[PDB]
């Protein structure tokens, strides 16, 4: 009986600003492509084989913060390291279009 | 395996990234200071932009020959002070050109000093220079050109807090007839690092509402991305013999927490009480972690 | 392979509240007195952790007017395994 | 019944880079702007299973479609330090 | 029961001026720098072993009073002595990427 | 029970300099002011595990990265002396 | 290797209340009438020290109207090594 | 092992320290009193 127990605390809630917040770790990644694959070929798959993907060789790729999709890029490779190029922040009309 | 002893004051630290914005802003420079030239000294130079140098201050100092004019400048609002320098050569033939001379004899320099004559010449050409490179600069950022200071010797400058720190050097070279001669822009890395992501991709025919509307939309996408808050009850302070012996039923003490800390990957957020509702361990958000 | 070298090397110990994963909106928009949930149900033995690395678990016991961690067990490797697998 | 989860549909990714930023940084990005990857060139990409990381694979493009060689599928001993 | 019980001398609190605590010896140190290494590599180690750390060769050096971070400076040899050059104290923003 | 303290993380630090100031001094310090150290040249640096010394070495610097060579394991001999 | 050379000099005592280790920030905010504590519970015996260096352990002791520390042991070097190390 | 007598009123004391500061404003200096 230690803990006391809040109750009640749903206030009110209004975004403040963004760098309240700012200096926090993000997690960001790129994504090469997608492919909906079922169990049946997983397991099929050994070593040396190619899995297709259902992203076109050349189209921008995706960039995710935590996870999250938020814009799309190209890759670029500059002193053999290799970087994305951000082109565009993704619509919402898209990202659905993702989901579909 | 490579494994050399650590030598102090060794040029170890190489920093090369490609500054296109700078690239451009060069050339527009360039064209400025030509015509700015062709009006004042009433002849055609043509001035040839060289590769940017991102070099040690002393590389930079060590190199230039003594006595230069250097020229201290401000570019406010950015914090620094830049350097523009104008070689014995290009004052020479400024000046020979100005007092009623057809650059028939070869320049001369021995070392010789400037006059206060030279120094009115090269503040009326630096006027032009500084004018030329704030318009140049105006259509990426708008900055104001201010000289504060000029100087014939190398250690009156020392704009670096140190010889090692890391300058970005710009030479032009700058023909007039047969004559020739070379001028600098140097600025010291803290003054650009502020605008790094600008300077360095090469710049794209938008506007500043179109600018703002984009970072303004990703801020919008940004904010749909869960994140990971970790509260820290306590931090207890055990040395390495207490957690072996250490097993199961022990009682380690606590001190009061009167506040729990709530980070993101290591980064404190939130300070808020701790408590238990719906039967979850819950905090009561007290103060949002500004800086 | 010395034993008494480390043998008196100190580390520092963390117990959590909770886990809970929230977005940037409700973090923004979180007031003074708002209140969020954890992971946990209130009861269960909090996780004892040394430079982020799980080491032991325990909850908080109230003796007297002093507080302290009661550790419940002492985590062997295979469970650290379905944990990260879970 | 295994014959019930070896039919089930599944969403596979394979992710090209990997980066730790802060939010100065994630709000200097503009257009164009070029963000660096940890992950140097021609090291295997993580191959990851409903966000589950199964295997390492390099890339390869097949009949103008992008692809992956699964070149090796990654034992839990490597988990440990992909953390 | 010699000592007598102190209690309620919460009065308030407000900063004096930094010349009262001025003569006070501090403990200032230099660091050449860090890594995260478990005890796994640690007694592995032996004499004439190498151990890499984390800064890069070159990068200025921290500066702590007492264990704290203050400000980054940069190793110079003067006199055959070794000494740290102050460069710039170093900002909230800083110290956090320095915790995560 | 050693398999349990065999495997956990610690943070390593070595330091290169330490020297005993007051504030007049530390104010004093201005931008690109020079800070003597009480340490010689080629001195063992002392390395620190969690802020607690253990072991002395030279400075080395491998592959364009930092490091340090163990040259001895203090016993606590020395410690009585390193106060 | 002389015994009565230096059986006759002096040396100073000194005994603590505790220790406490406060950042310069509350320093100078402290203002008169501030209360701080100490890293040692009312009851344990104070360390007495000389030259800076442990010597011994005792507690103040009230006989009629006066003051004296009332030892309790004296520290072989053995404690002492765990006083560094922990 | 050096071990020498001490002699009073020897020239011991050696403090020797680069004052840039004072390199720059002797030239400053030096111009000025040039013209």
């Amino acid at each position: 009986a230690v803990f006391q127990q809040l109750g009640g605390g749903d206030v009110s809630g209004a975004m403040q600003d963004i760098d309240l917040i700012m200096d926090i770790p993000v997690k960001l990644t790129v994504e090469l492509g997608r492919t909906r694959m079922t169990i049946k070929e997983l397991l099929r798959l050994t070593q040396g084989s190619v899995v297709a993907l259902d992203g076109l060789a050349g189209e921008p790729l995706d960039i995710l913060i935590n996870g999250y999709l938020i814009a799309q890029g190209e890759v670029v490779v500059v002193a053999d390291k290799y970087g994305v190029r951000i082109t565009d922040i993704i619509t919402p009309s898209e990202r659905m279009r993702r989901l579909s | 395996s490579d494994i050399r002893p650590y030598d102090p004051n060794t040029q170890r630290r190489v920093v090369r990234e490609r500054l296109q914005a700078l690239e451009i802003i060069n050339e527009r420079f360039a064209r400025q200071f030509r015509m700015g030239l062709f009006n004042l000294l009433r002849r055609s130079p043509d001035i040839t932009v060289g590769a940017i140098r991102i070099q040690p201050y002393h590389e930079f100092a060590r190199n230039l020959p003594v006595p230069t004019n250097l020229n201290l400048i401000h570019l406010k609002p950015l914090r620094g002070t830049g350097l523009v320098v104008f070689s014995p050569s290009l004052v020479f033939i400024a000046v020979d050109n100005l007092f009623g001379g057809d650059g028939r004899f070869p320049t001369k320099v021995e070392g010789r000093e400037f006059t206060h004559t030279e120094q009115r010449v090269i503040n009326r050409m630096l006027k032009l220079a500084l004018e030329g490179y704030s318009d140049a600069w105006k259509a990426i950022n708008p900055l104001e050109v201010e000289y504060v200071r000029s100087e014939m010797q190398v250690k009156f400058t020392n704009i670096t807090t140190s010889p090692n720190d890391i300058v970005v050097n710009t030479p032009f070279h700058v023909e007039i007839g047969n004559l020739t001669g070379e001028f600098n822009i140097c600025l010291p890395f803290s003054m650009i690092e502020p605008l790094r992501e600008l300077l360095v991709n090469p710049p794209l025919e938008n506007s500043r509402h179109e600018d703002q509307n984009w970072r303004d939309n990703l801020v919008r996408q940004v904010q749909h991305s869960e994140l990971e808050l970790v509260a820290n009850f306590a931090d207890i302070p055990l040395r390495l013999s207490q957690i072996l012996k250490l097993k199961p039923g022990d009682v380690l003490p606590i001190e009061k927490p009167d506040r729990i800390i709530a980070h993101v990957d290591g980064v404190p957020v939130l300070t808020s009480q701790y408590g238990t509702v719906n039967g979850q361990y819950a905090l009561r958000v007290e103060h949002l972690i500004n800086p």
